[PDB]
DNA sequence: AGGTAGTCACAGCTGATTGCGCT
DNA sequence: GCGCAATCAGCTGTGACTACCT
C-alpha cells in the first residue's frame, strides 16, 4: 500500500551510503559553491542522467 | 633491497644523474622502465620503449613498461642491435643503468639467432650456424627423440638435422630452457618452391598509422616472423590480418573461435582482398564449397582436433589439408590458445608463419607465458588511451555503480554458503531497480542497450519482466542472427539481451550502453571483451554489483585490466530520479515474494 | 611490393648527444617546434563573398512523421533550420532568409524574403506544431521561389534550398519547363534529401548547378547544412552593384535629458502581441522610425538598416597580413626586447615586420597574424 | 527419465513455505538472584536473559 | 546458375564450369526474401492459398508500406495473369489500393503490344520526375525479357 | 600446520538421428 | 516416398568450489 511504498523507499534509497552522507551534508558548506570551475569540472565529470 | 619501509629502494645502484632530469625514463635493477608522458621527446622514448619492452601500465601520467627475455627477443629480431639499444637505454635513463641490466640485456641478446627452426617439403628442420651447439643439444634426452631414424648426421652443405613434427612443441619449450630459442623466418620473397598465390587487396582500404607501426614492425627485414599483435575489437583488427594475408601472398589459412567469425572472416576477405570466391573456402561442415584445391581456407577451432570420428568428407579434406604448406597461418582470439585440444592444433597442420591476433591477451591459470613459444614474441601492443584519443576509438566513460543487498535478500544471502548464494545477490531487487532505471533513461536518450548477464536462470525473470529480447544461447542459430540484426536498424526496440554469448568476437552492431549484471568471477578477459563491444563522452558502460557481498571483490578484481589500460572506474551511489518514477518490486510485498522462487531451484 | 614491408622506422634516432647533456637543447628545438602548428588562417578559404536572397522550403507531409530522427523529421529539421538561420546571419551580413513550407499539394509562404533573423525563429518555433498533411507539391514551392527572386538584382546570388523528405511528388505541370526557366533565369538550386536519392531533385541539381546531398544521420544533416552556410565565391569585379542603406544610432533615452521621448517600435507594431513601449532604441537616419533590432530593414521608406561593426568585422580578409619575416637571433643587430609584448627576446628566432622592421617573439607573431590582422608598428 | 524428472520435483517445492524457524524466545518463569536480578531461560534453545527490573 | 542441368538437358561436354561474381566499391543490391508478414503468416502464393484473403492483404499491405520507402518506380511480377487480374481486383475491392495509389502510379501489362508500349512509355516519363509508378506484369511475359530497367527505372 | 583433480554452471563445436513439407 | 531443417549426444573451454597428504 501506500504505507509500504514509503516503508520500502526509506529502506531502500537511505540503507548504507546516506545515513552518514546525509549527515555530512546537514554538516556542509551550505552556501554557494567556491569557483565556477568547479561547477564545470562537476558537470563535465557527471553522468547524464545525474545532471537532469 | 633494503626494507626500511617495505620498498625496494635502489638510491645507492643508479646515481648516474648527471645532468640533470631531461631523460624521461626510469631504469629498476631487477627490471622496469617508468616513462614520463608529459615530455617532448614522449614519442620517441614510446616508440623506443615498444619496440624493446612490452607495457604493464599505461596511465595518463607515468607509463611503467617491464623487461622480459621474450620482448628483447622481439627487439633483436627487428634489426635494432645490442649496441644500438644499450646506448639509447643510456642515453635516456636519467639515472644510469644498473649493472645487473646491462648483463641481462647481453645474455638475452647473445642467444637469438643462434638455433632456427625451417620448414621444407613438408618436413620440419632445425639449422644452428654454428656447429657446436647441436652437439651441446645432443646429449639432451628430450630431442633425441624428434630424430627418426636417428638421423646419423644428416650432413647438408651450417649443421641441420630433421624433427619430429608431432614433437614440435616439446622441442620449442625445451628449447627457451636451453638458453637457444627457436625463430619463425618465413622468406616469402624469394621461395620458389611454393605456389604462391594472385591475393591482391584493392587499393582503397586505408589504414591507421598504428596498423602501419604494427604491420611494419611484423615485417622488419622483408621477412614475416610469427608474433601477436594485440587491438581492441572496435579498431581495425580484420584489416591487419587482410593486409598481412595480402603482403605474404601465400596460401592462407584462418581460424576463428565461433561458427559465425567464419562468415565474419569472409566478408572482411570479399571487402578488403579482391579475391575471387571460388579461391575462398570455409571448412566448418555447413556448405562444404569444395575446400580441396583453394588459395585461402577459413575454418574455427574444436573441428581441427577432433579427438573422435570424423566425417567422411571431413576426413578427405583434413587428409588433403595435412600434406601442404600453409602460409601465415592466422589464429583468431588467440588468448584461447593455450587449451587442452588448442594447443596441438598448431601441432596438426604445418604452416611458416604464424600470425595470431587478439583484443584481450590477459588469462587465468597464467598460461599466457606458454603462448610465447607456442607462437612468437608479442609484437604489438596498442595504447588504448591515446587511440581514443585520436577520435577513432570511442571515449567510454567506465561506472562501477552498486546497490545495497535488500533486507529480505541479505538474511538467506549470510545464511548459506554451498553455491546457492548466487542467484541471492543475482537478483537483488535493488540491482533490478537500478537496471531498469538506466533502461529506462538511456532509451529516453535514445542510446542502444546492451545488457550482459551471465546465470541464464535469472535472466529469463530478468527479461520476461521488463519484455523484453534476450538471447538464451542454444536457442537457434537464425532467431539470434535476425534479432542482432534487427536490433540496430529499428527505432521501436534498441536494447537486448546477451548471456555469455557476446563474450566473443561476433558482429554485434555499434552500442552506446552496456549494463554487465552477475559475470564470471575474475574474467578480466570477459569485462574487456564487454567493453570492446562498445567502443569502435560518445559512449558508457556500467557495471552493476550487490554490496557486502562476493560480486564486490569480483568486480574489483576484475577491473585491474582496464585500470592498467588506463580506464578509470567511477563509482555511483545514488541515482538521481530513482523515486521520480515508478519501478517494479516497488512494495516488499512482491519483493519477498521473489524469494520463494530464487530459492525453488533446490538443483539437489 | 610494400611500405611497410622494408625497414622498420626508429623515430629514436633524431636526437643525438655531443657534450653529454645537449639533449635538453634538442628538445628546445621541439618545443619551437610545437608552436606554429596553424596556416595563420582561421578560416584558410573564401576570401572574399556576395549577397544571397536563400529560401529554405520545408516539406509539410505525412513521410515528416517518420522517427528516423527523434523525436520526428520535422522537430530536428525545424531546430537545425533554426541552427542555420543563426549561423548563416552571423556570417552573411546582408543577405535574406524566405521560408516556403510545401503541404497538401500547395505550397505557403511562411514568411516574407528579409534579413530579420528574430522573426524566423519565431515562425519556426511556431511551425513546429504544425499539422503534416497531404504530399508536397516541388512545382509550386519552385514557382513562388522564382517569382519573388525574379525582379532581384542580377548582382546577387538567388539560392533555393528544399528539404525533401517525402519520396513523390504531384506536378501539376511539366517540371522540366519550370527547370529550363530556372536555368536561364541563373537560379542555383540545392536539395538535402532524408530517406533516399529521387531523380527529378538530382536532375533539377545537376541542370541548376546546385548540389544535391542525402542524409545519413543527424550529424551528416547538420554538416550539410554548414556546408551550405558558406556564401559562394563572387568575381573580382561583377557589376555596378551599390546599395543605399543607414546606419541608425543606438540613441537611449533617459529622463534626465529633456529630449527623452518614448516611442512604440515600428516592427512590435506589426506583431499580435502589445508592442514593446520602451525608452529608446535605433531611429531611422531617414525618417527616424523606431527600431529595435538589427539588421532590419525599414518598413516605412525602405531603407535597410545595418550595423557598421558587422559589416567592418570582415574586413581583415581585404587586407590580409603579410607574414613577418622569421631571422635568428643571433643574426639580428639591434634590440632584444619584442616590439608588442616588451618581453625579452631569448628564442632562436625573432620575427621582424617588412614594413617597419620592428621585432615580434613568436607569442606575439602568432597573436597579429591570429587574431589582431594589424602590425601594431604599421599602426603607428 | 529426464522428462519425469523435470516435473517430479515442480510439485516437491512448491509445498514448503516458510523454510526458517520461528526464533521468539517464549522465556518462562523468571528466576531471582541477587541484587534484585532476574534471569529468563528461553524454552526453545535455551538463551539466558539477565535484567534488574526496578 | 546451374551449370550440372544445361549438359545433361541436351548433349554437351562443358570443360569450364565456371561463374562469376561483379564486384565493386560497394555492394549494388540487396536482394531478400520475404517471408510470413506482419501477422506471422507465410504469403506463399501455393495453388490452394492463391484466393486466401491473408496472403492478398499481406502482398497489399508489402506493397504499399514498400512503396513509400524506394523512390521513383518498382517493377513487380505476378506468376500469371489470371493471378495478378485477382489480385487487383481483391485490392480494389478492399480500401488498400488507394493507398497505394497516392504514393506511385499504377500501371498494368496485358498481352497488346500497343497497350503494352504505351504502358510503359508513360511508366518511364512517370519515374522521370518525382511522381513515380508501379509496374505490375507477370514473369513469364514479353516485357520480362523486351527491356532493361536501367538506373533510376525500377 | 597449508595446496590440486573431480564437480558444477553455462556457453561453444561437430557427429549422427528424426519428425515435417508436397505445383 | 524423398529432401531440408530441427534436435540431441558427445566432447571441450572457462571460471570457481571442494575433499585428502608433506
Ligand atoms: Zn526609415
Ligand atoms: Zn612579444
Ligand atoms: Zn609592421
Amino acid at each position: 500500500g501506500t504505507s509500504s511504498q514509503a516503508e520500502a523507499a526509506r529502506i531502500l534509497a537511505a540503507s548504507w551510503p546516506q545515513n552518514r552522507e546525509d549527515e555530512e551534508k546537514q554538516k556542509l558548506k551550505g552556501g554557494p559553491k567556491k569557483t565556477k570551475r568547479e561547477k564545470k569540472a562537476a558537470a563535465s565529470h557527471l553522468f547524464p542522467f545525474e545532471k537532469l | 633491497k633494503v626494507d626500511e619501509y617495505g620498498a625496494k629502494d635502489y638510491r645507492l645502484q643508479m646515481p648516474l644523474k648527471d645532468d640533470h632530469t631531461s631523460r624521461p625514463l626510469w631504469v629498476a635493477p631487477d627490471g622496469h622502465i617508468f616513462l614520463e608522458a608529459f615530455s617532448p621527446v614522449y614519442k620517441y622514448a614510446q616508440d623506443f620503449l615498444v619496440a624493446i619492452a612490452e607495457p604493464v601500465c599505461r596511465p595518463t601520467h607515468v607509463h611503467e613498461y617491464k623487461l622480459t627475455a621474450y620482448s628483447l627477443y622481439a627487439a633483436v629480431s627487428v634489426g635494432l642491435q645490442t649496441s644500438d639499444i644499450t646506448e639509447y637505454l643510456r642515453k635516456l635513463s636519467k639515472t644510469g643503468v644498473p649493472d645487473g641490466i646491462m648483463q641481462f640485456i647481453k645474455l638475452c641478446t647473445v642467444s637469438y639467432g643462434k638455433v632456427k627452426l625451417v620448414l621444407k617439403h613438408n618436413r620440419y628442420f632445425v639449422e644452428s650456424c654454428h656447429p657446436d651447439v647441436i652437439q651441446h643439444l645432443l646429449q639432451d634426452p628430450v630431442i633425441r627423440e624428434c630424430r627418426l631414424r636417428n638421423s646419423e648426421g644428416e650432413a647438408t652443405e651450417t649443421v641441420s638435422f630433421e624433427v619430429k613434427q608431432e614433437m614440435i612443441e616439446e622441442l620449442q619449450k625445451r628449447c627457451i630452457h636451453l638458453e637457444y630459442p627457436l625463430l619463425a623466418e618465413y622468406d616469402f620473397r624469394n621461395d620458389s618452391v611454393n605456389p604462391d598465390i594472385n591475393i591482391d587487396l584493392k587499393p582503397t582500404a586505408v589504414l591507421r598509422p598504428y596498423q602501419e607501426k604494427s604491420l611494419r614492425k611484423m615485417f622488419g627485414n622483408g621477412r614475416a616472423r610469427s608474433g601477436v599483435i594485440v587491438l581492441p575489437c572496435g579498431a581495425g583488427k580484420s584489416l591487419v590480418g587482410v593486409t598481412a594475408a595480402c603482403t605474404v601472398r601465400k596460401r592462407c589459412l584462418v581460424l576463428g573461435n565461433s561458427a559465425v567469425s567464419v562468415e565474419q572472416w569472409k566478408a572482411q576477405f570479399k571487402m578488403w582482398s579482391t579475391i575471387d570466391d571460388s579461391q575462398i573456402c570455409r571448412f566448418t561442415s555447413d556448405a562444404k564449397d569444395k575446400p580441396i584445391g583453394c588459395s585461402v581456407a577459413i575454418s574455427t577451432y574444436s573441428m581441427l582436433g577432433h579427438t573422435t570420428k570424423r566425417s567422411w568428407e571431413a576426413e578427405r579434406v583434413m587428409e588433403w589439408l595435412k600434406t601442404q604448406e600453409w602460409g601465415l597461418m592466422i589464429l583468431d582470439e588467440v588468448h584461447t590458445i593455450p587449451a587442452k585440444m588448442f594447443r596441438r592444433v598448431l601441432t596438426i597442420v604445418q604452416a611458416h608463419c604464424k600470425l595470431g591476433l587478439t583484443a584481450t591477451l590477459v588469462r587465468e591459470d597464467d598460461k599466457i607465458v606458454d603462448l610465447n613459444f607456442l607462437i612468437g614474441p608479442k609484437l604489438y601492443e596498442a595504447n588504448w588511451m591515446e587511440l581514443q584519443n585520436n577520435g577513432y576509438i570511442a571515449k567510454v566513460q567506465c561506472a562501477e555503480v552498486w546497490c545495497p543487498m535488500s533486507p529480505e535478500f541479505y538474511r538467506e544471502y549470510v545464511a548459506i554458503k554451498t553455491k546457492k548464494r548466487i542467484l541471492l545477490y543475482t537478483m537483488n531487487p535493488n540491482k533490478f531497480r537500478a537496471c531498469q532505471f538506466l533502461i529506462k533513461f538511456h532509451e529516453r536518450r535514445n542510446d542502444k542497450i546492451i545488457v550482459f548477464a551471465d546465470n541464464v536462470f535469472a535472466l529469463k525473470e530478468y527479461a520476461i519482466r521488463l519484455n523484453k529480447p534476450y538471447i538464451y544461447g542454444p536457442t537457434s542459430q537464425g532467431e539470434r542472427m535476425q534479432i542482432l540484426q534487427n536490433f540496430k536498424h529499428n527505432p521501436k526496440i534498441n536494447t537486448i539481451f546477451i548471456s555469455k554469448v557476446g563474450d566473443t568476437s561476433f558482429d554485434l552492431p555499434e552500442a552506446n550502453v552496456l549494463i554487465q549484471i552477475s559475470s564470471h568471477g575474475g574474467s578480466r578477459r570477459q569485462e574487456a571483451q564487454r567493453l570492446g563491444r562498445v567502443l569502435r563522452y560518445n559512449a558508457f558502460f556500467y557495471s552493476l554489483v550487490s554490496q557486502d557481498t562476493q560480486e564486490m571483490a569480483y568486480s574489483t578484481k576484475r577491473q585491474r585490466f582496464l585500470v592498467d589500460q588506463g580506464y578509470s572506474f567511477k563509482v555511483i551511489t545514488k541515482l538521481a530520479g530513482m523515486e521520480e518514477e515508478d519501478l517494479a518490486f516497488s512494495t516488499k510485498e512482491e519483493q519477498q515474494q521473489l524469494l520463494q522462487k530464487v530459492l525453488a531451484a533446490t538443483d539437489l | 611490393t610494400k611500405r611497410w614491408e622494408g625497414g622498420y622506422e626508429r623515430t629514436w634516432e633524431i636526437l643525438k648527444e655531443d657534450e653529454s647533456g645537449s639533449l635538453k637543447a634538442t628538445i628546445e628545438d621541439i618545443l619551437f617546434k610545437a608552436k606554429r602548428k596553424r596556416v595563420f588562417e582561421h578560416h584558410g578559404q573564401v576570401r572574399l563573398g556576395m549577397m544571397r536572397h536563400l529560401y529554405v522550403v520545408v516539406d509539410g507531409s505525412r513521410t515528416m512523421e517518420d522517427q528516423d530522427l527523434k523525436p520526428n523529421r520535422l522537430t530536428c529539421t525545424l531546430k537545425l533550420l533554426e541552427y542555420f538561420v543563426e549561423e548563416y546571419f552571423d556570417q552573411n551580413p546582408i543577405s535574406q532568409i524566405g521560408i516556403i513550407v510545401t503541404k497538401s499539394k500547395r505550397a505557403e509562404k511562411l514568411t516574407e524574403l528579409s534579413g530579420n533573423p528574430r522573426k524566423h525563429i519565431t515562425s519556426l518555433k511556431k511551425a513546429v506544431d504544425m499539422t503534416c498533411h497531404g504530399e508536397p507539391s516541388l512545382y509550386n514551392s519552385l514557382s513562388i521561389a522564382m517569382q519573388t527572386l525574379k525582379h532581384m538584382p542580377g548582382h546577387t546570388s538567388r539560392e533555393v534550398l528544399i528539404i525533401f523528405s517525402s519520396l513523390t511528388t504531384c506536378d501539376p505541370s511539366n517540371i522540366y519547363d519550370l527547370i529550363k526557366t530556372l536555368k536561364a533565369a541563373k537560379i542555383r538550386v540545392s536539395v538535402i534529401g532524408l530517406s533516399a536519392e529521387v531523380r527529378v531533385c538530382t536532375v533539377l541539381a545537376r541542370e541548376t548547378g546546385g548540389t544535391y546531398h542525402v542524409i545519413l544521420d543527424e550529424s551528416h544533416y547538420k554538416e550539410l547544412l554548414t556546408h551550405h552556410v558558406s556564401p559562394p565565391p563572387a568575381s573580382s569585379s561583377s557589376e555596378c552593384s551599390l546599395i543605399r542603406m543607414g546606419f541608425p544610432q543606438h540613441t537611449i533615452a533617459s529622463l534626465s535629458d529633456q529630449d527623452a521621448k518614448p516611442s512604440f517600435s515600428m516592427a512590435h507594431l506589426d506583431g499580435n502581441t502589445e508592442p514593446g513601449l520602451t525608452l529608446g532604441g535605433y531611429f531611422c537616419p531617414q525618417c527616424r522610425a523606431k527600431y529595435c533590432e538589427l539588421p532590419v530593414e525599414c518598413k516605412i521608406c525602405g531603407l535597410t538598416l545595418v550595423s557598421a561593426p558587422h559589416l567592418a568585422r570582415s574586413y581583415h580578409h581585404l587586407f590580409p597580413l603579410d607574414a613577418f619575416q622569421e631571422i635568428p637571433l643571433e643574426e639580428y643587430n639591434g634590440e632584444r626586447f619584442c616590439y608588442g609584448c616588451q618581453g625579452e627576446l631569448k628564442d632562436q628566432h625573432v620575427y621582424v615586420c617588412a614594413v617597419c622592421q620592428n621585432v615580434f617573439c613568436v607569442d606575439c607573431d602568432v597573436f597579429v597574424h591570429d587574431s589582431l590582422h594589424c602590425c601594431p608598428g604599421c599602426i603607428h | 527419465d529426464k522428462k519425469v524428472k523435470e516435473l517430479r520435483r515442480a510439485v516437491r517445492s512448491s509445498v514448503w513455505k516458510r523454510e526458517t524457524i520461528v526464533h521468539q524466545h517464549e522465556y518462562g518463569p523468571e528466576e531471582n538472584l541477587e541484587d534484585d536480578m532476574y534471569r529468563k531461560t528461553c524454552t526453545m534453545c535455551g538463551h539466558e536473559l539477565t535484567y534488574e527490573k526496578m | 546458375s546451374p551449370l550440372d542441368i544445361y549438359p545433361k538437358i541436351l548433349d554437351f561436354h562443358p570443360v569450364t564450369m565456371a561463374t562469376f561474381t561483379m564486384t565493386l566499391a560497394r555492394v549494388c543490391l540487396c536482394p531478400m526474401i520475404i517471408g510470413r508478414g506482419n501477422d506471422q503468416v507465410a504469403i506463399s502464393s501455393k495453388f490452394e492459398t492463391r484466393e486466401d484473403i491473408a496472403v492478398i492483404r499481406n502482398y497489399g499491405n508489402l506493397l504499399l508500406e514498400m512503396s513509400a520507402v524506394v523512390p521513383d518506380g518498382i517493377v513487380a511480377f505476378f506468376t500469371s495473369y489470371q493471378y495478378m487480374e485477382s489480385t487487383v481486383a481483391s485490392w480494389y475491392e478492399q480500401g488498400i489500393l488507394e493507398n497505394i495509389q497516392r504514393n506511385k502510379l499504377l500501371f498494368i501489362e496485358t498481352q497488346d503490344g500497343a497497350e503494352t508500349s504505351v504502358a510503359l512509355e508513360k511508366y518511364q516519363e512517370a519515374c522521370e520526375n518525382g511522381r513515380g509508378a508501379i509496374l505490375l506484369s507477370v514473369a513469364r511475359g514479353k516485357v520480362s525479357e523486351g527491356i532493361d530497367f536501367v538506373h533510376h527505372y525500377g
